[PDB]
RNA sequence: UCAGGGAACUGAAACAUCUCAGUACCUGAAGGAGAAGAAAGAGAAUUCGAUUCCGUUAGUAGCGGCGAGCGAACCCGGAU
RNA sequence: GAAACGAUGACUGAAUCCGCGCGGACCACCGCGCAAGGCUAAAUACUCCCAGUGACCGAUAGCGCAUAGUACCGUGAGGG
RNA sequence: UGUUAUGGCGUGCCUAUUGAAGCAUGAGCCGGCGACUUAGACCUGACGUGCGAGCUUAAGUUGAAAAACGGAGGCGGAGCGAAAGCGAGUCCGAAUAGGGCGGCAUUAGUACGUCGGGCUAGACUCGAAACCAGGUGAGCUAAGCAUGACCAGGUUGAAA
RNA sequence: AACCGAACCUGGAGAUAGCUAGUUCUCCCCGAAAUGUAUUGAGGUACAGCCUCGGAUGUUGACCAUGUCCUGUAGAGCACUCACAAGGCUAAAACCUUAUGAAACUCCGAAGGGGCACGCGUUUAGUCCGGGAGUGAGGCUGCGAGAGCUAACUUCCGUAGCCGAGAGGGAAACAACCCAGACCAUCAGCUAAGGUCCCUAAAUGAUCGCUCAGUGGUUAA
RNA sequence: GUAGGGGAGCGUUCAGUCCGCGGAGAAGCCAUACCGGAAGGAGUGGUGGAGCCGACUGAAGUGCGGAUGCCGGCAUGAGU
RNA sequence: GCGACUGUUUACCAAAAUCACAGCACUCUGCCAACACGAACAGUGGACGUAUAGGGUGUGACGCCUGCCCGGUGCCGGAAGGUCAAGUGGAGCGGUGCAAGCUGCGAAAUGAAGCCCCGGUGAACGGCGGCCGUAACUAUAACGGUCCUAAGGUAGCGAAAUUCCUUGUCGGGUAAGUUCCGACCUGCACGAAAGGCGUAACGAUCUGGGCGCUGUCUCAACGAGGGACUCGGUGAAAUUGAAUUGGCUGUAAAGAUGCGGCCUACCCGUAGCAGGACGAAAAGACCCCGUGGAGCUUUACUAUAGUCUGGCAUUGGGAU
RNA sequence: CCUGAGAAACUUGGAUUUCUAACCUGAAAAAUCACUUUCGGGGACCGUGCUUGGCGGGUAGUUUGACUGGGGCGGUCGCCUCCCAAAAUGUAACGGAGGCGCCCAAAGGUCACCUCAAGACGGUUGGAAAUCGUCUGUAGAGCGCAAAGGUAGAAGGUGGCUUGACUGCGAGACUGACACGUCGAGCAGGGAGGAAACUCGGGCUUAGUGAACCGGUGGUACCGUGUGGAAGGGCCAUCG
């Protein structure tokens, strides 16, 4: 005859978008308490004038800009510096 | 005739001044033990809604109240 | 929350002082089995100590 | 016009309170009209002053699975 | 619904003046009132009918009909 | 201009669609009838107008080959809160810090009208199967009741 | 009382109808959408996204260079993770030489891609506020992948263009392909893709060759 | 250039108003090679027999090929 | 094979195996009977009948018979207790005025049937069933049989109107038999009044075989009559975008007379054929969709006629 | 005047028992009826009127989801992680694996201190692995659970004190159509650990969740209808 089947599956599960990834780049401006960047961990560690809410977010705790750093591949920081 | 006012937003819905639509925020009766803190906190107050949602509200009552 | 649960039971914190105030939280129950003793804020005057209330 | 009786489709994007609507229809009585009417009243000013009608208050006060939706009256002006 | 008041079906059926009824639970106060008896023109509603008008129709329009509830169908109600 | 021969060229119309000559829908032809409207003194806009920190009547009254009267109410005038209330302030709070608001570095309303939309009512027109009320049908058919009617001829041969 | 799972007639009544049809005068300007997110919602409604009108604003748009940070795909690699080809060697596990595969491996890692700035040099759009919408069924090739059978005029995403809403030439014929965006007129000229023996416009062209199989004019070990 | 929004207009009636025509002939109908960017609108000729064009303004039952649309007429199938 | 029989049935696609039946069986019902129509204490059927009567239900002559399960459901009965509504009773709580007081709320005990609960009941509803292992590639023609719910099939039947495997195996008939008849039993999934197994007779029933007869057939022929055809008379229909309507290959929304190419083809008609025009006919009755409908069903929801039930009124005296 | 009680009496009720003038019902010269009487019996019961609960497909109105390579069946429906996802965020599939609906009174705040998995040798029970010792030893471990990112200058392991798992707020941003959701310096009141500078309005992080509505509860004195009070309602809290 046809088909019958009778197969499910038992997957199929996905988790809605966690819109990661660095929001404030390098060499732009900023404002104080604008979000530079979102992560998981450590990805980004907190550097001279920039804070790390319990997400591990880094936000910026007075005005100017942004300026990042790679420490030779695999330690790396964000700081912010005024415009003087 | 008259367009009716909508007595089911007489209790939850603010004119202003600019015409602006201001309402409330959402999650005080079993959103508590939660808690968070700044939740509770946030919560119990009062807000404007962006825009595309206005009109609406407006259509809800033409006196303003 | 999840009714039937007698682990972790939500009880209130009422205060020594009587302002007419209490707080809201969970001990496990296999801890406690007596009562609680915090020691949290209360706006109607400043620094109370509360007992877990019933 | 008054009275005894009293639907449903519909809407609430389903339905049952609810809405349709005391509407359609049935019946009783009666007239050139009828009904209502001479305060145990509205009422909140120690004010008005029988009723019916229109304007207005007013989609206001309120009603409601407080949902759909339903919706006065006092005062104020007229008809008489 | 905090359900006042009227309203009646069944049970109960108080006071009559230093008394009775209401003021939207309920209480005092303080106000408005005279239940248990009747009639009442006027303004208002309608329009079979009569008349006057019309940025209403003129023969597929206008009522269904320049006329006819007739011809015709239907056992009938009724359609026409 | 009418007609014509020869050539090139050329997949009816509408609707429905990812895509129609479609072998997908509709329709014989021609007439004529045939569908986005009306109401409210509601809402909100655009154009316009008249008065303009002011704008306006409704019911009615009187006159009426015309219109005038009619301030009763309506819109503007100040916001803010849950409300009492406070007021260029207000609210949360014990004040701070803020939302809303006034000033703002500035600006006008209202009544009519025409129109683009909105809502409530049939809401662009046509189309249900169904649902409910009141009535009409047993001169058809299903049967009941009372009363009459009807079955050539032939075969078989029970009890007693 | 000629179609009874509930008669027929009148009526409520123009019930409702997220459905199907149909919706008429002309020219001009602009000109979409079949994506997201919810929905007793999936061929339906809300909000955005996209069109258009108008009032504000002033080059904020747009492409392109520069400068500057973010990334972990292509390739690659074996350093952990699972895999695995030979051999060593020991009591096999380890570990050495030799050796390789990977969407859920990563010592490494482009091309591109995105944010910000500049405008150093071009071009035109942008953004806000208010009116009116419609659309929310998409389709095909090319490059990326998944489900399939490295099946489909297959389906579900991404990405460019095209049709949708696109006439004109070409591909015989042929929405999608190659050229190209039709304001009218002309018995006027140059080109594109594609062509130039006749049908059928245009070299039966020129020179160096190949195949003789009608290959051309449809497939493989 | 599809759905869609915007712009300017063509024609139909009824209406206010003016220009004005008409038995030496109105509307309506019939023919045609003229005009306008288009909806459209003029010239003349034949019809007809008593009403009507034009401009401006106002109000609409205001423009049909479709709806297996409705009414009516006449075709096909067939001299079957 | 099915029914016993005569009968009945789907007006207009089904006449039978339906249905009725005589017979048997369970229950219900004592009279203003149950039961049924009913605005309703009306009146009516039941019935001018009286348990050898009347209702309802099921089986379906007759003959031998009709077993096992009362746990769930239903029904009959039982009563200790669990209980349950309004009403009876109100300790106590509070609102208020100074107050006599008015009042809002409301607990104990008591309290109806019914359900819980105990047992009985099948010609009540029903139930009378799961499984064990085989050499090989993740497998096919086959296996003999121990048996959890309350019990787990007594007689008779059984490859059947019931049989999955299936043309089961064997026998009969045939030249040859998936059909049919007998037996077989491994009954996917018979079984006792939803009757079991039989049976004379009856049947426009159903199934197989035979004898007879035959144009049913091999294979059609001749003939006849009424049409069809011709002429004079009267003259419809459904259909219909418009047609000036070929064929092959191909292309196109994938089945082309309309596009391409190529073939073929002078104009008209008449009698005939039915391949095509996805021919006509009814907007598919299958299928999906619609928060469409109606009928029917129940231990889906909500009411509710009806019906049981406590209190209240009709409603009275008394004796203990 | 009585604590307990006896006759009488008012008894107001509860039951049975009985009586009849209500009421029901039949017969007799008057059919349905109405008188009148034998009356015959029934008898405060039935029936009926209002309320009480039960039963009740006899009848009545309805509900009965969606995805879905047609529908059904099965599977799936919210949240987290990882590929797929084409080096930015994003992205479908009935594509490929797996996890959550809690837990923690210390596993949080602070303060101080400690360093891991394994292999080799060598060692009483043991002797593959237990305990101790040494050499190696940047992660080959650990983080309550899922994996990815993260982590050794700690987030890992151990103690001291502790209730920042805190009210009143919110500069500025991430994110989403909306509603949500996410991070957060800093200010106040007032605390906690450090000697301090400090750090903290929950945990390495990303799952551990449910909008309104109606109602319970603890405050609060804004509303309360002629007035002052109370019902009720609002606000903060909170529970289902
Ligand atoms: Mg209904
Ligand atoms: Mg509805
Ligand atoms: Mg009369
Ligand atoms: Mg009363
Ligand atoms: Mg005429
Ligand atoms: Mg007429
Ligand atoms: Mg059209
Ligand atoms: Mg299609
Ligand atoms: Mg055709
Ligand atoms: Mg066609
Ligand atoms: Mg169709
Ligand atoms: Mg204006
Ligand atoms: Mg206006
Ligand atoms: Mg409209
Ligand atoms: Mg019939
Ligand atoms: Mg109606
Ligand atoms: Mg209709
Ligand atoms: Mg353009
Ligand atoms: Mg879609
Ligand atoms: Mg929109
Ligand atoms: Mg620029
Ligand atoms: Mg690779
Ligand atoms: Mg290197
Ligand atoms: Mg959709
Ligand atoms: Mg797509
Ligand atoms: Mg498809
Ligand atoms: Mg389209
Ligand atoms: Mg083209
Ligand atoms: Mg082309
Ligand atoms: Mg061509
Ligand atoms: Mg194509
Ligand atoms: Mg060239
Ligand atoms: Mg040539
Ligand atoms: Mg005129
Ligand atoms: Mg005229
Ligand atoms: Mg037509
Ligand atoms: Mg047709
Ligand atoms: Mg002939
Ligand atoms: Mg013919
Ligand atoms: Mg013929
Ligand atoms: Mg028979
Ligand atoms: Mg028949
Ligand atoms: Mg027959
Ligand atoms: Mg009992
Ligand atoms: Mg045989
Ligand atoms: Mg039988
Ligand atoms: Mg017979
Ligand atoms: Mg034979
Ligand atoms: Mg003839
Ligand atoms: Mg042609
Ligand atoms: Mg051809
Ligand atoms: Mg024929
Ligand atoms: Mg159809
Ligand atoms: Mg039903
Ligand atoms: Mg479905
Ligand atoms: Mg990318
Ligand atoms: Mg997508
Ligand atoms: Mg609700
Ligand atoms: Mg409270
Ligand atoms: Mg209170």
């Amino acid at each position: 005859a046809h088909k019958k089947g009778v197969g499910s599956s038992k997957n199929g599960r996905d988790s809605n978008p966690k819109y990661l990834g660095v929001k404030k780049f390098g060499g732009e401006v900023v404002k104080a308490g604008n979000i530079l960047v979102r992560q998981r961990g450590t990805k980004f560690k907190a550097g001279q004038g920039v804070g790390m809410g319990r997400d591990h977010t880094l936000f910026a705790l007075s005005d100017g800009k942004v300026v990042f750093i790679n420490k030779g591949k695999g330690a790396r920081f964000i700081s912010i510096e005024a415009a003087q | 005739p008259k367009m009716k006012t909508h007595k089911m937003a007489k209790r939850r819905i603010k004119i202003t001044g600019t015409g602006k639509v201001m309402a409330f925020k959402s999650g005080k009766r079993h959103q508590n033990t939660g808690k968070s803190g700044d939740e509770i906190r946030g919560k119990g107050k009062g807000f404007v809604l962006a825009k595309a949602e206005w009109a609406r509200m407006k259509l809800m009552l033409p006196r303003g109240k | 929350a999840a009714a039937g649960a007698a682990p972790r039971i939500i009880v209130k914190m009422e205060s020594s002082a009587g302002t007419g105030f209490y707080y809201t939280t969970t001990k496990n129950r296999r801890n406690t089995q007596a009562k609680l003793e915090l020691k949290k804020y209360d706006p109607v005057a400043a620094h109370v100590v509360f007992a877990a209330a019933a």
